RNA sequence: UAUACAAUUAUCAUAUUAAAUUGUUAAGUGUUGAUUUAACCAAUAAAAAUAUAAAUAAUUUUUAUUUGUUUUUAAACACCAUUAGGUAUAUGCAAAUAUAAAAUUAUAGUAAUUAUAAAUUAUAUUAAAAAGGUAUUGUUGCCCACCAAUUUUUAUAAUAAAAAUAACGUGCAGUAAUUAAUAUAUUUAUAAAAAUAUAUUUUUUUUUUUU
């Protein structure tokens, strides 16, 4: 089981995705969180630290036990991979839910940082200066189509 | 008014079988169904290609 | 009335037509309307024009004004054609009952004069259709013999 | 068949059968006989609105004959 | 679990599964068995066989027997299948009058044209054309033309194309005879 | 029809099958060559591709 | 429901039973 | 002239359409047993009520096969087996009609 | 020219139109004739004006007198048909129209149900046959 | 929703007949003439005369195939 | 006048008020349309839109019909390629060639009787679109739906004989064995759905 | 602000002159094993056939009676979940499309409408010929729900309901649309929705007058 998503991403989205995510892990299966769409490595990062940090949040309190595997921090794909424990004997003999920390992200990070810079493209898209027409409703001031305010 | 049969037995199961054999393989040039035919690698490809088709 | 209508010949190719109603009439007993979709403006003016002279009805004007209600409907318009002491009718309906030569005739299309469907189309089908269910008093007598 | 429908009357049907069998163009009609429905068509026929009439003495109905004209 | 003879899974080969009934002579089948065939001596048993599926085809029964041994379907489905089948059939019987209402017309057009024929050479010469035996003195000529027509009369036994059936991927016909697409 | 002759019958099936397997080998037919389409406007008919026959 | 047509479509048919149903 | 047929059976038959007579069942199903669609075979509807009594009833008492026809063979006689050398004017065989076309256009 | 398709029709797609020799059915057959021409009518209108026309009381119970299946015999039919547009003036050249007007009925003569028509086909109406299928037509 | 192809132009099977029928174009002329602006044609001169027959109905508005309804046809 | 009543100068002459609102209704109808080809809605033969119709639904089996090139397909000679297989199989000291000049005799004719059937059948295309076709004008007689109506008097039948109450019920399915697999007291068959 | 439905034919929830209800039949062992499936996993496999006639038409059943939910698996299929099971189909309860109605939405104060069907859309093995569009120079077309702000009415249910609405983020539900859709039923759930049981075409058709 793969999940992929992009970089953009809502509080929303982290919520009911790590709920599934480690729903799945329960079940035995393979777990892999990517991200091929970012804009930057350092968001990308952001994101998979986000997605993680609620993950175990989560699934502490269920208590499922899963070991983390591998960080792939590369050019076109920054990726977590995390296994789960294979029976109650594993989950007796070795009960952890284990998780990377301050270190290993952060040393990956430096990789995907040189590992980017050495390819000479830091993300498959980046955001666009593009604004929507949107409105605001009730407002104290003058409002063009855009949001912004009258000078 | 039965039947016929020519004469000898293998003579006429030598000819059916033949005849079949030959509408075997008249049988196994007739073009099959696009869903038939692919895998589901181009299946989901198509599918993929189909739902990010408003961009 | 004039109106613009798409004409779609192909996928690429588009046309504009446009789309004519006009009455033909004289006042002295003879009248027919007609409408037509053409290329041009002049075009479809002429096209209505015959298409006008195709349909000519007449009236007989012994009686001058129906002498029995009729009450029939076009597409969707539901006319009445009465009797009255005068001409009374929508302006339009009424220089259309003028172009028959009718004195004693009043008519009204589709009860209140906000009732769908409206349009200058229905407006003249209506009192032509009407019109032209109308029958004489001489016909009728021969009728029961 | 039931309380919001009409109440039907001979003279009701006795006018859309008429009506109807005069829009299938038919010569003959066989139509409810009552005091008032026989007196309706006595009238139509003295105004030559009808060709004909009779009353069979038949309980239920009689029978009126159309007339038509220019088609 | 236990399954019927014209489920799937019916009569299996595994470890655990066994066959179910008396299995040989006197059998399981005794008195279910839809067709008997003597086969006449020296008569390939090919030709019998195409004989059956040739008929159980025709009559589509073989059709009804796979569609309804395979899958469920509502009596919805198969109403609706059925009758679609049915109104088909209708509309086409409709169709094949037509054509033959016509082809009578071209049948006469043509027995007026073989008339035409016998009066521009006359009725005897075009009975020759046709092989009178004119020309026959004495029987022995007879009874050789006559021996020809008993050799084509003689009907050789004739081999009936049975349509193959298609397995397609999650079978939406068992039906399936053909490739073409069809409204399930 | 030039040079017919009197010579008898041979044995039928006197040739070996070749060293090539057309056994092993699947039939393409749809995707084979590239094509283009000519649709005008509109959503290609799901019937023909995009429907389990 | 939403109050508004999100789609403009405009069928330009007018079968009879759908005007006059007085009559079919 | 019968669209679906009252005609078929003729009276006779009907007394020998009960539980009893195999062969009479026979005559009227396939080779399998089962019965033709209407549109296929017409029967006067009561020929198909005691038809399909019958079959039953006979099943249950085992006087009738529950699949197959004993008597297929025996039955041909009764069945209008029509030769492809005669025509029936009515047909909706387009075969046949063709056949015949054929026939005399090679003549 | 569709004049001579219609007094085929007059001719040949009509039981029993009375005698045609007759003075009167000869006048009827006449006046619609050099109204199909001239355009002032229609050729279904012209054509069931003739099939209506006034000729003789108690016609069916005379035609029983003479016909079986109400068929009468198609010689006086077209020696009338020929007949009017001798004496309307539409031909040029005299022989033209007798030529045509038999001409076309030997053509149609061969044709399956060749005297029966359908209604919406038989004559002009919104939707045509394409000119090789119409019925007396010159490009059959 | 597939429907047959020329339901657009589809003729109306029920009046289509009214249009041509020789009663109408008497009457319609008949008060066209009256008006005295109007030449008659040659036909209403003639039918004028010898009008078209009364009972003759169509099997459109009358719906029996058994009658008969042409006393020539 | 030079052409047809029902077309006009610039397309088909537009009669209801359906044609005046969406005129591409009147120049429009396909692929295979032309000028000439409007108001004769089918298109030539062997065009796009050239197929007769019966009832509504289009006539695409013609050659089927006339048993050339259909599966069913009508077999001029049989007799002949049996017997002749029959010679090949039996032995090779003796060779026929009688039965192989049987057979194409039987050929040579073969071909001029199938010229003669497809003739005689494209002759029977004019006379359907003549005399039967109703060119795509009629409701689809073919598929169950179109036929509501029938099956609506017989639900209604099924209706009256329950006191006018269920309608398009129908009895509830019960199980493989139900007769047989209950207790005393229980349904064993499935009732009127009225009855329940 | 007042100022004239229909009554010959109108599809969602106020039924009504009706003949049913009850039937004890079938099926099962020889032996050493790759069946089913696009693909996984559990693991004996065979099976449950019969009833017409008759019941009279209308006038005070509307608090009465009535519209596919059903004991028994030590009996299966089927379906649901997954090597450990659940369930496996009218003895309780249960009015309800077969139409009596007055412009759409909305619990009857919210927005200003809505709904709709035949024009147009290139590939379905005939001796080339049958086909659909919620789009409207038309699939690079439109649309669907959750997920923020705000606006407004109220009959405040995890977190009230409803209506306006132009962000952000998920997807890809719908237009025969990548396992056809639609309605009811029951279950399931990030969100469109999905699984099963029935009806059904506002889905595209494939056609044995005793072989
Ligand atoms: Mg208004
Ligand atoms: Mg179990
Ligand atoms: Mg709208
Ligand atoms: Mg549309
Ligand atoms: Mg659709
Ligand atoms: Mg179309
Ligand atoms: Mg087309
Ligand atoms: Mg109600
Ligand atoms: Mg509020
Ligand atoms: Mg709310
Ligand atoms: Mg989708
Ligand atoms: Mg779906
Ligand atoms: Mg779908
Ligand atoms: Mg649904
Ligand atoms: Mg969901
Ligand atoms: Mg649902």
């Amino acid at each position: 089981i793969d999940h992929t998503f992009r970089d953009a991403v809502d509080a929303h989205f982290v919520g009911w995705r790590s709920k599934k995510i480690v729903e799945d892990i329960r079940r035995r299966h393979p777990v892999k969180l990517t991200i091929k769409e970012f804009q930057s490595p350092e968001c990308a990062i952001g994101k998979l630290r986000e997605m993680c940090q609620a993950m175990q949040h989560y699934a502490q309190e269920k208590v499922i036990y899963h070991h983390f595997t591998s960080i792939v921090a590369n050019d076109r794909e920054a990726s977590i991979t995390f296994a789960p424990a294979l029976p109650m004997a594993k989950s007796d003999s070795w009960k952890h839910i284990k998780y990377p920390g301050e270190k290993e992200w952060t040393n990956a990070l430096r990789r995907m940082e040189d590992a980017c810079r050495k390819s000479g493209r830091y993300g498959t898209y980046a955001k666009s200066n593009k604004l929507k027409l949107r409105s605001l409703g009730q407002t104290s001031y003058r409002v063009d189509k855009y949001g912004r305010k009258m000078d | 008014l039965k039947e016929w049969l020519g004469d000898d037995s293998r003579a006429l199961s030598e000819t059916i079988d033949d005849i079949s054999r030959e509408e075997e393989e008249r049988e196994a040039d007739i073009r099959v169904a696009r869903s038939m035919e692919e895998t589901d690698a181009e299946r989901e490809v198509s599918r993929r290609a189909y739902i990010e088709r408003g961009k | 009335a004039y109106d613009m209508r798409v004409v779609k010949f192909s996928p690429k190719d588009h046309r504009q037509w446009i789309y004519c109603v006009l009455y033909v009439g004289s006042g002295k007993g003879i009248a027919g309307w007609g409408r037509a979709v053409a290329p041009s403006t002049q075009e479809a003016k002429k096209e209505a024009i015959r298409e006008a002279f195709s349909n000519i009805i007449a009236v007989d004007l012994e009686q001058e004004g129906p002498m029995y209600p009729v009450r029939v409907n076009a597409d969707g318009v539901r006319v009445l054609l009465y009797p009255a002491r005068r001409i009374v009718a929508n302006f339009r309906v009424a220089d259309i009952l003028c172009a028959f030569g009718f004195q004693h005739a009043g008519c009204r299309i589709n009860l209140k004069a906000t009732n769908n469907p409206k349009s200058p189309t229905h407006t003249v089908e209506g009192v032509f259709e009407a019109v032209k269910a109308l029958r004489s008093v001489s016909e009728i007598a021969a009728s029961r013999g | 068949r039931r309380r919001e429908e009409n109440l039907y009357t001979p003279i009701y049907d006795f006018c859309h059968r008429i009506r109807e069998a005069t829009e299938q163009r038919k010569r003959f009609v066989v139509v409810p006989s009552t005091i008032e429905t026989r007196g309706c068509a006595r009238v139509m026929h003295d105004h030559g609105l009808v060709a004909g009439f009779r009353d069979f003495h038949n309980d239920r109905a009689f029978a009126v004959e159309l007339k038509y004209f220019q088609g | 679990g236990g399954y019927m003879m014209y489920h799937r899974k019916a009569m299996g080969t595994m470890k655990y599964s066994k066959w179910k009934g008396a299995h040989g002579g006197i059998s399981h089948f005794y008195g279910r068995t839809p067709m008997v065939e003597e086969v006449r001596p020296n008569e390939p048993i090919t030709l019998v066989d195409r004989r059956i599926m040739h008929y159980v085809h025709h009559s589509r029964l073989r059709h009804f027997q796979l569609f309804r041994s395979y899958q469920e379907k509502s009596n919805s489905t198969e109403c609706k299948l059925r009758e679609g089948e049915m109104l088909r059939r209708r509309w086409h019987r409709r169709l094949q009058k037509s054509f033959i209402a016509f082809m009578q017309f071209k049948t006469m057009k043509v027995l007026e044209d073989q008339a035409r024929l016998v009066n521009t050479y006359g009725q005897a010469a075009v009975n020759a054309a046709l092989g009178d035996p004119w020309n026959a003195t004495d029987n022995v000529a007879r009874e050789r033309k006559s021996a020809a027509v008993r050799r084509q009369v003689r009907a050789l036994p004739m081999v009936n194309v049975v349509p193959k059936h298609v397995a397609t991927m999650k079978q939406i016909h068992n039906d399936r005879f053909n490739y073409r697409w069809r409204v399930n | 029809i030039s040079y017919m002759e009197d010579v008898g019958r041979s044995v039928k099936n006197p040739t070996v099958p070749g060293l090539m397997s057309t056994k092993g080998m699947k039939k393409k037919f749809h995707n084979l060559y590239s094509s283009t389409s000519t649709k005008r406007m509109g959503f290609s008919n799901p019937t023909l591709g995009i429907k389990k026959v | 429901l939403k109050t508004l047509d999100v789609r403009e479509y405009r069928p330009l048919a007018m079968p009879i039973e759908f005007r006059f149903y007085q009559r079919y | 002239k019968d669209p679906q047929g009252v005609q078929r059976p003729s009276p006779e038959v009907y007394m020998k359409l009960n539980y009893k007579n195999p062969a009479t069942i026979s005559r009227f199903l396939t080779r399998t047993g089962h019965m033709y669609p209407a549109d296929i075979l017409p029967l006067n509807p009561e020929a198909v009520v005691k038809l399909r009594v019958a079959k039953a009833q006979a099943i249950r008492i085992g006087l009738y096969p529950r699949f197959g026809n004993p008597f297929w063979f025996r039955s041909q006689k009764f069945r209008p087996k029509a030769y492809q050398e005669n025509y029936d004017p009515t047909t909706y065989s387009t075969k046949r009609t063709v056949e015949h076309f054929a026939y005399n256009w090679v003549q | 020219d569709d004049m001579f398709i219609w007094l085929c029709h007059t001719a040949m797609s009509v039981l029993n139109p009375g005698d045609m020799r007759s003075r009167l059915i000869y006048n009827h057959l006449r006046i619609l004739a050099e109204s199909v021409a001239s355009g002032e009518m229609t050729q279904r209108t012209a054509f069931r004006f003739f099939e209506s026309a006034v000729r003789s009381p108690a016609y069916r119970e005379i035609a029983k007198r003479q016909l079986e299946g109400g068929a009468a015999t198609r010689l006086a039919g077209i020696s009338a048909a020929a007949d009017v547009m001798r004496r309307m003036g539409l031909t040029r050249r005299p022989m033209s129209s007798y030529f045509e007007l038999y001409q076309r009925i030997v053509e149609r003569s061969e044709a399956m149900t060749p005297w029966g028509f359908p209604p919406l086909f038989q004559f002009e109406e919104r939707l045509s046959l394409e000119p090789r299928l119409k019925f007396f037509s010159r490009a059959s | 929703y597939k429907m047959p192809k020329n339901m657009g132009v589809a003729p109306r099977f029920d009046t289509w007949n009214e249009k041509y029928e020789p009663w109408e174009h008497m009457k319609r002329m008949g008060r066209l003439v009256g008006t005295g602006f109007y030449i008659p044609p040659e036909w209403y001169n003639h039918f004028r005369m010898f009008p078209p027959i009364n009972h003759n109905f169509q099997q459109e508005k009358t719906l029996n195939p058994h009658n008969a309804s042409e006393p020539t046809q | 006048r030079q052409h047809d009543s029902g077309v006009n100068q610039y397309g088909l002459k537009p009669t209801n008020a359906y044609d005046y609102i969406n005129p591409t209704n009147l120049i429009n109808f396909g692929r295979g349309t032309t000028f000439d080809n409007l108001g004769v809605r089918r298109a030539g033969r062997g065009e796009i839109d050239s197929s007769p119709s019966h009832s509504g639904s289009p006539v695409f089996t013609q050659a089927k019909l006339i048993g050339l090139s259909g599966e069913e397909q009508l077999t001029m000679c049989q007799s002949e390629t049996m017997a002749l297989r029959l010679c090949m199989a039996k032995a090779g000291k003796e060779t026929c060639e009688r039965e192989s000049r049987a057979l194409d005799s039987c050929l040579g004719r073969v071909g001029h009787l199938r010229r003669a059937m497809s003739e005689a059948c494209w002759e029977f295309n004019d006379w359907f679109i003549q005399n039967v076709s109703d060119n795509h004008t009629k409701p689809f007689q073919h598929r169950p739906h179109d036929w509501r109506h029938f099956y609506a008097q017989e639900k209604l039948v099924r209706e009256r004989q329950q006191n006018g109450h269920a309608y398009g019920r129908r009895p509830k399915q019960f199980s493989f064995g139900a007769r047989y697999v209950k207790t005393d007291g229980y349904g064993k068959r499935p009732r009127l759905p009225y009855n329940k």
